[PDB]
């Protein structure tokens, strides 16, 4: 499920994740109410609209899953 | 200035969690720690004369944060800025802190990281 | 608001000394202890949304508060005003506080007095 | 007395700072120990606070009184 736009990343949450967005910024978090997912505008060093995935502990995963520290800046 | 300021950029803090933020001793002191991989990287900001924050409407808290644990903690760093300002002769740095979902101004006579 | 405004007042807190001002868990609380007497009463601040406090620069600091006396702690409460604001549907208490040489102003979900 | 005359008849190495309306005195060892005051919702005039080395209320005699007191709100 990687190639999504956030209009269908929003519609498409899991089941009990809710999410909220302010002023550009989105925070889903599952149903133990942990960040999942954040959808960001560009920083100085990341210039463009990115997604951040995250684990059942917040750790930073890349497109596949994998725990990451770049990869961690993924476009949609 | 700007020596501290991109001193703070040599951090590389952006997107990083922050797991603690207190303003104390009557609003003259205020402590950011944000972790940078597994480590504690601590802003400390003394001499304050302003502190804002200001937490979104549409972000709701529905129980108090220190009941939160840091996995549900929303707060990271978007964007850390330093200025200069002087009000009735007396010069105080500023420091522009945007943590979605919060807003972050300081008008403090030091800033160091730890 | 002024059942909360007229609890505070029966307080007396007027010309009281500031003994702590704490705003901690991201700005999600306030805690601010003034004493009555030999007494202390608290006053605690929950489910803030907005924390301005404002320190006057004609009273120059010239070292940290953490290493004053409490004997040379200048703030003394002057005036606790209690309100309410209502912003994207979520209704909220302002209080401002004329703590000089301060001056506080907060926007929270809950007040509650404790001694 | 004026404000000029508390002032300036102010003890040994006493300093003091004015800010909107509010003087703060303290002694040579920075303690407070006298405050010029406007008026608030119970005192409706312009008071004097005396202070001894341990920041109790003090009446025009140097006796300790209640900060509630009337005493301790010494007009000028
Ligand atoms: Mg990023």
């Amino acid at each position: 499920f990687q190639g999504m736009t956030k209009k269908e990343i929003l519609e498409k949450l899991p089941e009990g994740w809710k999410y909220t967005e302010n002023n550009g910024f989105v925070h889903v978090r599952d149903a133990n109410d942990t960040i999942r997912m954040r959808i960001a505008p560009p920083d100085k060093v990341t210039k463009y609209d990115h997604v951040h995935l995250y684990d059942e502990n917040k750790n930073p995963l890349d497109l596949n899953g994998n725990i990451v520290d770049p990869d961690a800046h993924i476009p949609y | 200035v700007q020596r501290i300021q991109e001193k703070i950029d040599k951090l590389y803090y952006w997107d990083a969690w922050v797991t603690k933020l207190v303003c104390d001793y009557f609003g003259d002191e205020v402590i950011l720690i944000f972790k940078d991989g597994d480590d504690d990287v601590t802003l400390q900001f003394s001499g304050c004369y302003k502190i804002d924050f200001k937490h979104s409407i549409g972000y709701v808290k529905e129980k108090s944060i220190k009941t939160f644990t840091h996995e549900q903690l929303p707060y990271f760093l978007h964007d850390i800025e330093i200025g200069e300002i002087e009000k009735e002769g007396l010069k105080l740095y500023t420091c522009k802190i945007i943590m979605p979902p919060m807003d972050l101004d300081i008008w403090c006579k030091d800033i160091k990281i730890e």
